[PDB]
């Protein structure tokens, strides 16, 4: 048995190349970024009709102009949550001035590589978050979507398709996408390639829908307006 | 200080603690629950009758305020630590907002509590799935689930422990609003479920009660027994 | 094998890791100094791995104090480590004492400080040696020697790195204890260009300093006209 | 150290086209007494920095040792990478300033001149973390007595050669010696050029007394 | 260094904290205790293992001890550490009588300790404590009360049972021959020097073999005596 | 109090009156201000006998150390940066003053005075509360190059009249002169003290 | 007793406009009866949009300027973006607070063009508490520049007077002939004047004499 | 930094392996013998002596611990060393305490327990050795044995070390309740002398007693007078 | 096999595997080109696009107003040493109120890397980075590397396939004292070119450009402003 901070043979750490193996095993999310916001759709992946459609909860709401989707290890995503809030929250309070997407996918992407097991004055964090967020929002700059991963490299996106999925959704994306593309757009196409990758038949509960325009603030979808917008399929 | 890292990812990107830990969760005493229309309802199967046994103090379903109790399956001591742990910030809680917690709030701390177990240095991850049932201060029933992974759910009515799969399959068989319209229509739910895992029809599991805005109720093997003979 | 940390005697009683980063020392190049009668002078096979670096890079004659020159040889950047902890030792002697730190003193504490870590299996030991000069009208010239394994040995001529051997059978052809500095200079020059095994690794740098009398104590590099000078008549006794 | 022990007087600092000169006279006082009449305030910090001190002289000492250890610390490096009259000053202002944050603070009023790129910097730093730079400078009393002749005398003159610049120096410290109760007659001149620091001292002062047969 | 961890706070392929189980073998070969729960009493009978040699007998008892005015407790298996947990709960009841003017509760206690052993379960590798204990002890809230913990940190009230060797054997007894709620004090000894007479083959049962200790309540006091070898004479003797 | 000390060819002179009094009424009338440092290095304690004690012991274990460490007996100049260390890291809690003198191979008779924390070789380095009794005899009767009696006869004499005057001293006077030959103990009873002026 | 805080008198002074914002202080770095140095400007640029003064203790007004200016390269490296005015105001509000238990004795006036390139000045105090007005002075002679300013830039206490909009140049010769109307009676304020104007254009530096004596 | 996890963990079968091979090693160790008699208790433990060489008397097995303790061991003699130290600090801690002479109950508790803690803590080794711990106070003699375990027994005579089987098996036959304490140390000498080999000497097996006075060693004058009539 | 999972482990050629791994890191890395003038120190980068729609990846970071680096490998540790940098620069320029002379800097960058190289249970920094500064002894272009080790270079490539680049500067490097500008940053350009595959070309999205010198503080040129030096590009 070896450690956690290991180099393989090839170069790159043992825990990253095997945590990104497994977000490889989450629901497929998808958002896309146009000039009029961005968009976020992810697959709830329901287990059972006991179940609760509005528990399963993967874009959550980072601030008033951040919406922060997920896929992977969903417990793991916790940390990074509050960590953004948390982050974002001090800025506001201390600058008096929301704070950049960039500023905080940079934040909290300084959470990843963060881990071991003999410095820990703590008993800090022993693995690498097993979790792929997907930060969504607006700024001055305008919107965004800022991908993050285990390693902890954050990369401006157009659009990107992240989960078990994630393959061929991504193909969905570059053959879809376009510069001009409108919101409205961009939510139907997202909702068409999720509709190519799910197992489970799409339906309103099964999935969610958020987006951050210039003047809107981040906003989930509810039931009605979801089966408003798969009435195009 | 011991900060070797026990819990990390294999050659699939497992966490073989993880899934080792919900092994230890899938020989737990089975447990179940359901959410009603005004009252919450959960069942703990049986666990050990051994006739010697003291019934008060190897139940499974403790409770975690006025307003949220819970069940649970498994590595029972360490389900003591998340109970006390709960406890003390249900309290903690009641200090630093006067209001009683929601039990999204006591579950979501839980399932943070079980998160940092599952990734710290030197811990192994609980071995206890929690079926918290309560009452937010609007009266509506809430049952939230939590696993060993730490990821916590809203549910119907949900079962844990060893057999889970075949109660599971009861609770989506026979959890209907017609199911839920009664008070005894519920726990004749809940121990109608349980009888095909119990051992025989019971004291093998007795259960426990709570009504909106009134303490945990709990039953005593007589009243569960007439239940018992109802649906026998 | 037996060999998987410095806190496992092997069954002979060899701490294999002290022995490999030894191993490890003698890999890189070699580096030579030689101890006279009014100085020390240090020479460095400074291989060069490319034209792309900098005339001046990776140098390995550090300045551990006014009064002490250091040459260091194989893994580089643990001879830097032991460049602060040396030059924090003469400044916390200096802090303490209010003179200069007696070099003997000096490779004392460091020696102690390599050998603290060739006893535990949360460290490894520093693979690499270094020499020690120092010039003072209370203690002349002296040269220390530190190797991985920490033991402290002062010498009158010395050698470490890949060619030590041949350095060693070309140092005691000299009658070090009689020479003064600017002679001293030209035979380390000798000593490298020969013991530099030329049709293998080629593209070295001389880089060389001493301490003593004409610098006044003051440890410094060599003049760049006596450095050409001195590789001049070196190359010129290769021939 | 809330308390001086052993003082010095005031020290004087002036530029001039190419150099910074200061004085600052040897004595040691430990309260009204002249205890110590041998000791000198004024260190070379390197070839292009000089430093004064007046205030309690053990913690003097320690920025000796302190500050000459930094300078030691950076020609080891031999990077050519020297620090320039500027960065002694501002260190030393943040020494001064931390420790005041403490309430232990340096009971020094310093006072540093240097010479480097052909341009005389004279700094200045009390205890309490003021600090600036002036063509004329005197800590203490020489902030009331010589103070006056020197920014009198550079009024009349911003840019003077090194002798004046000299005499200025000495004729302020007879005034010290005149009226200045901590004084005395032994003080050092050190000058800071191109060339590099020079200690001259320990010097003293002619003295006239023609007004003590004036009184009748 | 990773390959000297022995990882004791880890779970097997199936689910199975090995340190604990084994832990529970160590004590499966501890020498058996068992104490009864009555209406007038309670009663401890513990198989001794300095049975007979060149000892002292300088002590009152040997698996029994005292840990505040109002209980008792039995260990089994690793004697050292049944030192440590004993002085710890010790340590414990009485900072809850610092802290409330009153004794402490059985169950309060029992779980004070378990939170302990289920800690050194859980993290920190340190290897469980192999030691199962038994517990005696009134309470103006419930009465008498016999509380079993084992190395997991699980624990229990019973109303009589038996911890280690042919722990099945005697708990199996204990099943055939327990009148719930109708055990007196004598009737207890009577049982308890049945089920040791069986399971102890070790062969004819001495006074030197196990002692008793029981505990009862006195004119608002309670009382914990152990049995002088007189007594214990006479209840073998009663039972042959 | 008063201790004194005195730099000449061969090596130092360190008198010292043998009082230490509690505000009026004396505790101790035979008292040794001179503890050795190590074999050649005295140090004269003076104001807060236990504070400086307590630095003479430390400066004693570190020039100890210091002096086996490199197998040559310590310069008085480390010394003297070893007490100054100590007296001038404390400065707020000693009300020490800590004349250390001694010899040593590489600069001979050395007399640093550290009052405060400062360190400043002297030719007569006089401390003390009856010091400010004697700056004037000393002064007046001090010239350079002093042959050892003359050292002697003169911290004998200078101590003499701070006894006279001062409240704080009184008793006998301690003298050792040290070179290279050793330590040279000697006791002035107060029957052989120098008689002055006395009215 | 020790005593850690010394007037060092010097006063500064700030106003905005439409489109600019001046900042201006007198140079003269007094204690007790004497005068240091009668040069040490009290405005320090902090970025190409923000002019910050300091009166007071003027060690406190080294160490605070060195610390913001350290904060602003920090906020710049992690959002690549330099602070706009509001942003170093609040920041300044927390570093000025965060000591609240030991001020900085240092009464700042942020003065500087927000990012709609209209005028905005912060006065501050020792212990944060900052706020946003039109006009302000602070250090030793606030109290006689304040009300006149009031008068030929508030417009209070006058009838038919039309409020017109502050031009450059009157505001320039308010700075100016303020300053000199301090000069006369306020024993700290004079030895020479440190006029910064602020536009999109950059800063440009402008200083004045004033009295000596 | 140093290992955190404990060493000794227990084996499939449940019992800790380490206490085993540890109560191996003090099985090997020196032999040594212990007997109480009514009024006091003695103690006598053979020199495992090489060379002539050795300065006998530079070093003793048999140490007191207060004025009323004695210590010996049987096994690894620096591991002895520590518990000694150990001992001495904790009844000096008990007699600043109580301002009482610890009695040897106490202090057999405390030194089990701190025997005890290695058997636990973080990669550290049980110890080695197997204490006797002869007592006397309220006018009584105690015995004890300490183990690596950290279990203490109170015994009337015992002995341990090489051959402690046949030394316990002559123990019982030999051991009388009303022996007083010299025809003790009598039957304790002829005990190791059953195993001796090598011809014992005043030398080369030392002897302590602990009586109403005081515990003490017995010089190797009276300890060879003792050698005598054997 | 049992050599290879620590970096602690000295193997019997002397040689600590985990170091060496960490240095495939950085060769694994998009090739990163710096190099220097008498007056400039200029950068290069291909900043790496992982999915079409997905942005290249930041290279460069800003440092202060003097240094500039260039990472190339595990970003994260990019980042956390960035911090540092920062920090140290910082902190210079408030102690002693002048900018932080540049190998001092990476002298402190190589202590901080070694530490870990040689503790039980760390790891080295996987980061390989080239640091631009200039201060007054003329530009500055550092190399430094996983095992801790720092070069003074004078034009160094780093990255996957950065030999085809060092090649180039090695046929080029004599020239570069006296280049200005424009010529230098063609320079760094074709040389970063030769790295990639040849259909693949240089374009103003997977190109940054962080130039530093006498007259200009660091500024660094994204996708639109590498246009003006991004023309031509035989």
């Amino acid at each position: 048995d070896r450690g956690v901070n290991t180099f393989s043979p090839e170069g790159r750490l043992f825990q990253v190349e095997y945590a990104i193996e497994a977000i490889k095993l989450g629901s497929t999310a998808i958002g896309i970024q146009t000039s009029e916001g961005v968009c976020l759709a992810v697959e709830k992946r329901i287990t059972s009709p006991l179940m609760e459609p509005s528990s399963i909860e993967k874009i959550v709401e980072i601030d008033a102009h951040i919406g922060c989707a997920m896929s992977g290890l969903i417990a793991d995503a916790k940390t990074l949550i509050d960590k953004a809030r948390v982050e974002t929250q001090n800025h506001w309070f201390t600058y008096n001035e929301t704070m950049t997407v960039e500023s905080v996918t940079q934040a909290v992407s300084n959470l990843a590589l963060q881990f071991g097991e003999e410095d820990a004055d703590p008993g800090a964090m022993s693995r690498p978050f097993g979790v792929a967020l997907l930060f969504g929002g607006v700024d001055e700059k305008g919107p965004q979507l800022f991908h993050m991963d285990p390693s902890g490299t954050f990369v401006q996106c157009d659009a990107r398709a992240i989960g078990s999925a994630s393959e061929g959704a991504q193909s969905s994306l570059q053959e879809v996408y376009h510069k001009s593309m409108t919101l409205k757009e961009a939510i139907k196409s997202s909702l068409i390639i999720l509709k190519q990758v799910m197992e489970e038949k799409l339906n309103a509960t099964n999935i969610e829908l958020a987006t951050v325009q210039p003047g809107q603030n981040f906003h989930m979808f509810t039931k009605e307006e979801l089966e408003e917008v798969i009435k195009d399929i | 200080s011991y900060d070797r890292a026990i819990t990390v990812f294999s050659p699939d990107g497992h966490l073989f603690q993880v899934e080792y830990a919900q092994e230890a969760v899938k020989k737990g005493s089975t447990a179940v629950g359901v959410r009603g229309r005004d009252i919450v309802v959960l069942g703990v199967e049986k666990k050990s009758v051994a006739k010697l046994q003291d019934e008060r103090t190897v139940r499974k379903i403790c409770a975690l305020d006025d307003n949220v109790c819970m069940a649970f399956a498994g590595l029972t001591a360490d389900a003591r630590i998340v109970i006390n742990r709960a406890r003390v910030e249900c309290q903690s809680h009641r200090l630093t907002v006067e209001d009683p917690v929601t039990v999204e709030y006591i579950t979501r701390y839980i399932a943070s509590l079980k998160q940092r177990y599952t990734q710290s240095n030197g811990r192994r991850p609980f071995g206890i799935s929690a079926l918290i049932v309560g009452f937010d201060f609007d009266g509506t029933p809430r049952l939230y689930q939590t696993d060993p992974s730490g990821t916590y759910h809203a549910w119907k009515a949900n079962a844990i422990g060893r057999g889970a799969k075949s109660v599971r399959e009861f609770l989506e068989k026979n959890y209907t609003d017609e199911a839920i319209e009664t008070d005894d229509l519920t726990i004749k739910l809940v121990i109608k479920a349980l009888l095909e895992v119990v051992q025989s029809g019971g004291k093998n599991i007795e259960l426990a009660v709570m009504r909106r805005d009134q303490s945990l109720k709990i039953l005593n093997p007589e009243e569960i027994e007439k239940y018992v003979a109802e649906i026998e | 094998g037996y060999d998987l940390s410095a806190s496992t005697f092997s069954p002979d009683g060899r701490v294999f890791q002290v022995e490999y980063a030894m191993k490890a020392v003698e890999n890189s190049s070699t580096a030579i100094g030689i101890r006279c009668k009014d100085g020390v002078v240090f020479g460095v096979e400074k291989l060069v791995l490319s034209k792309l670096y900098e005339e001046g890079s990776n140098k390995r004659l550090f300045n551990v104090d006014r009064h002490v020159g250091m040459a260091v040889a194989g893994l580089l950047a643990d001879a830097r480590s032991l460049a602060d902890i040396a030059r924090e030792e003469a400044s916390n002697f200096r802090s303490n004492f209010g003179y200069n730190i007696p070099l003997k003193h000096l490779a004392d504490r460091v020696a102690m400080y390599v050998h603290a870590y060739t006893l535990y299996s949360a460290v490894r030991p520093f693979g690499c040696s270094f020499m020690l000069g120092s010039y003072s009208v209370n203690d002349g010239a002296q040269l220390y020697m530190i190797d991985p394994s920490g033991v402290s040995y002062g010498y009158w001529g010395c050698a470490i790195g890949k060619a030590r051997q041949a350095a060693k059978t070309e140092i005691e052809k000299l009658q070090m204890k009689e020479m003064t500095c600017r002679d001293i200079v030209k035979e380390v020059a000798k000593i490298i260009y020969i013991v530099h095994d030329e049709v293998k690794d080629k593209a070295f740098e001389l880089e060389l300093s001493w301490v003593g009398e004409l610098t006044n104590g003051r440890h410094e590099i060599v003049p760049k006209d006596i450095r050409e000078e001195a590789e001049k008549y070196a190359k010129e006794s290769l021939k | 150290t809330q308390n001086p022990m052993v003082t010095g007087t005031s020290v004087l600092g002036v530029k001039f086209e190419g150099g910074v000169v200061i004085a600052a006279d040897m004595l040691g006082s430990y309260g009204s007494l002249a205890r110590f009449r041998n000791i000198s305030r004024i260190m070379r910090v390197n070839n292009s920095t000089m430093l004064g001190a007046s205030g309690d002289y053990a913690d003097f000492q320690y920025l000796k040792q302190v500050l000459g250890q930094m300078v030691i610390d950076e020609e080891l490096l031999g990077d050519g990478h020297s620090y320039s009259p500027r960065a002694i000053h501002s260190w030393l202002t943040r020494a001064m300033y931390s420790r005041r944050s403490k309430m232990n603070p340096l009971w020094n009023t310093m006072v540093i001149g240097g010479y480097a790129d052909g341009e005389s910097f004279l700094g200045y730093v009390d205890m309490l973390g003021v600090a600036y730079e002036a063509p004329s400078l005197a800590t203490g009393y020489g902030a009331y007595l010589a103070q006056p002749l020197l920014r009198e005398v550079l009024e009349k003159q911003p840019v003077l050669s090194q002798t004046e610049a000299r005499d200025l120096v000495e004729r302020c410290m007879r005034v010290l010696y005149y009226r200045d109760a901590r004084s005395y007659n032994r003080f050092q001149i050190a000058t800071v050029t191109e060339k590099g620091v020079e200690i001259e001292g320990p010097l003293s002062t002619e003295t006239n007394w023609d007004i003590a047969h004036m009184i009748s | 260094s990773r390959r000297y961890d022995s990882r004791t706070t880890i779970f097997s392929p199936e689910g199975r904290l090995y340190q604990v189980e084994y832990a529970m073998e160590a004590i499966g070969h501890a020498g058996t205790c068992l104490g009864i729960l009555a209406n007038d009493g309670v009663l401890l009978a513990a198989e001794r293992r300095n049975i007979h040699k060149l000892l002292d007998e300088v002590f009152f008892s040997e698996k029994i001890y005292k840990l505040n005015e109002d209980m008792a407790c039995s260990v089994a298996g690793i004697t050292s550490d049944a030192n440590v947990l004993t002085n710890e709960l010790r340590l414990i009841a009485q900072r809850y009588l610092l802290q409330y003017q009153e004794p402490i509760p059985c169950e309060q206690l029992v779980t004070a300790l378990c939170d302990i052993k289920q800690a050194y379960t859980q993290f920190g590798g340190k290897r469980p404590f192999g030691v199962s204990l038994l517990y005696i002890g009134w309470d103006k809230h419930y009465g008498f009360q016999l509380y079993q913990s084992d190395p997991s940190g699980n624990y229990g009230g019973w109303k009589a049972t038996c911890i280690g060797n042919n722990s099945a054997a005697a708990v199996s007894m204990l099943k055939q021959d327990y009148k719930e709620g109708e055990m007196t004090l004598k009737s207890a000894l009577a049982l308890a020097i049945k089920v040791l007479n069986k399971t102890m083959d070790v062969s004819k049962l001495s006074a030197e073999k196990v002692e008793i200790a029981t505990l009862t309540r006195e004119n608002g006091k309670t009382v914990i005596r152990v049995l002088k070898q007189k007594e214990v004479e006479q209840l073998i003797k009663k039972h042959e | 109090t008063t201790i004194m000390a005195v730099e000449f060819d061969g090596g130092v002179v360190m008198g010292s009156d043998s009082r230490v009094s509690a505000g009026e009424a004396v505790v101790n009338r035979v008292f040794d201000k001179l503890s050795p440092l190590h074999e050649r290095i005295y140090c004269a304690l003076s104001g807060s006998a236990a504070d400086a004690q307590a630095v003479a012991d430390m400066a004693a274990y570190q020039l100890e150390l210091h002096g086996i460490e490199l197998e040559e007996p310590p310069l008085v100049l480390a010394a003297a940066n070893v007490v100054r260390n100590i007296s001038y890291k404390y400065r707020e809690d000693l009300s020490a003053h800590l004349m250390v003198a001694g010899w040593d191979q590489r600069e001979g008779g050395q007399v640093y005075g550290t009052l405060g924390g400062m360190l400043t070789r002297q030719p007569f380095a006089i401390g003390g509360s009856g010091s400010t009794f004697i700056y004037g005899y000393v002064d007046a009767a001090y010239k350079p190059g002093m042959s050892p009696e003359e050292c002697r006869r003169f911290t004998t004499d200078a101590i003499a009249l701070a006894m006279s005057r001062d409240g704080s001293s009184g008793g006998v006077i301690y003298l050792v002169t040290i070179t290279a030959a050793g330590v040279d103990h000697r006791v002035i009873l107060g029957n052989e003290l120098p008689k002055f002026y006395d009215e | 007793r020790f005593s850690p805080y010394v007037f060092n008198g010097g006063t500064i002074l700030a106003i905005a406009g439409e489109d600019f914002a001046i900042v201006a202080s007198d140079t003269r770095l007094s204690e007790g009866f004497s005068i240091h140095t009668r040069d040490s400007p009290k405005c320090y640029k902090l970025t190409d949009k923000t002019v910050i003064g300091c009166s007071g203790f003027h060690g406190d007004c080294l160490t605070l300027t060195k610390i913001i200016e350290a904060r602003l390269k920090m906020y710049k490296h992690s959002n690549n973006k330099a602070m706009t005015t509001g942003a170093i105001a609040a920041m300044l509000s927390t570093i000025l607070y965060s000591r609240r238990f030991f001020p900085y004795y240092v009464y700042n006036i942020i003065g500087g063009l927000d990012e709609e390139g209209k005028g905005a000045v912060y006065s501050f105090d020792p212990v944060g508490s900052y706020q946003r007005d039109s006009f302000k002075a602070g250090g030793s002679a606030s109290a006689m520049l304040q009300p006149l300013l009031d008068n030929q830039v508030g417009f209070k206490n006058m009838q038919n007077v039309e409020h017109v909009p502050l031009s450059l140049d009157r505001a320039m010769r308010l700075v100016k002939d303020v300053f000199i109307s301090a000069a006369e009676r306020d024993v700290y304020t004079g030895d020479a004047l440190r006029i910064c104007i602020v536009t999109k254009e950059g800063i440009r530096e402008e200083t004045v004499s004033l009295r000596k004596d | 930094r140093g290992y955190s996890f404990s060493l000794t963990t227990f084996s499939p079968s449940g019992k800790l392996v380490q206490i085993e091979y540890a109560l191996a090693a003090v099985a090997g160790g020196a032999p040594s013998v212990g007997i109480k008699a009514a009024n006091g208790v003695v103690l006598a433990t053979e020199k495992k002596q090489k060379s002539i060489l050795y300065d006998e008397r530079s070093v003793h097995k048999v140490e007191p611990i207060t004025k009323h303790i004695g210590l010996v061991y049987s096994g690894m003699g620096p591991d002895y060393r520590v518990l000694v130290h150990r001992a001495r600090k904790l009844a000096q801690q008990y007699y600043l305490v109580y301002q009482e002479p610890i009695p040897t109950a106490q202090l057999v508790q405390r030194v089990a327990s701190v025997m005890q803690e290695y058997t636990q803590s973080g990669g550290v080794r049980p110890f080695g050795v197997s204490l006797l711990i002869c007592g006397w106070n309220e006018g009584r003699p105690y015995l004890f044995q300490s183990d690596p375990s950290g279990a203490y027994f109170a015994w009337k005579a015992t002995a341990m070390g090489k051959n402690y089987v046949n030394g316990k098996t002559f123990l019982e036959k030999r051991y009388n309740e009303d022996l007083e304490l010299e025809d003790a140390i009598h039957t304790a000498i002829l005990t190791l002398k059953e195993s001796f080999e090598g011809q014992m000497t005043e030398d080369n097996i030392e002897v302590g007693i602990c009586n109403e006075a005081g515990f003490r060693r017995l010089t190797p004058t009276e300890v060879k007078d003792y050698l005598a009539a054997i | 096999n049992q050599y290879d999972n620590d970096v602690t482990v000295w193997s019997p050629q002397g040689r600590i595997h985990q170091i060496e791994y960490a240095m495939e890191a950085v060769k694994q890395g998009s090739a990163t080109v710096g190099l220097k003038s008498k007056t400039h120190a200029v950068l290069v980068a291909l900043k790496r696009a992982q999915s079409e729609l997905a942005a290249h990846q930041k290279k460069i970071l800003h440092v202060d107003n003097h240094i500039g680096i260039s990472i190339a490998g595990l970003t994260a540790d990019a980042r956390l040493l960035c911090n540092f940098m920062r920090q140290e620069c910082l902190d210079s320029r408030f102690v002693f109120d002048r900018p932080l002379p540049v190998s001092r800097l990476v002298s402190l960058i190589g202590s901080k890397t070694q530490i870990p190289t040689q503790r039980y249970g760390r790891r080295p920094y996987g980061v390989g980075l080239l640091i631009a500064g200039y201060d007054d002894m003329g530009p500055h272009i550092f190399q430094t590397c996983p095992s801790a080790n720092y070069f003074d270079c004078r034009a160094m490539s780093i990255g996957a396939r950065s030999q085809s680049a060092r090649t180039y500067l090695e046929r080029h490097m004599s020239e570069f004292m006296e280049c200005n500008l424009n010529e230098l940053v063609k320079h760094g350009l074709r040389a970063l070119r030769e790295t990639l595959p040849a259909e693949q070309d240089l374009t103003t999205k997977n190109v940054s450009i962080g130039i530093v010198g006498k007259d200009l503080e660091f500024t660094i040129y994204d996708d639109d402003d590498v246009s003006p030096f991004l023309e031509g590009l035989e």
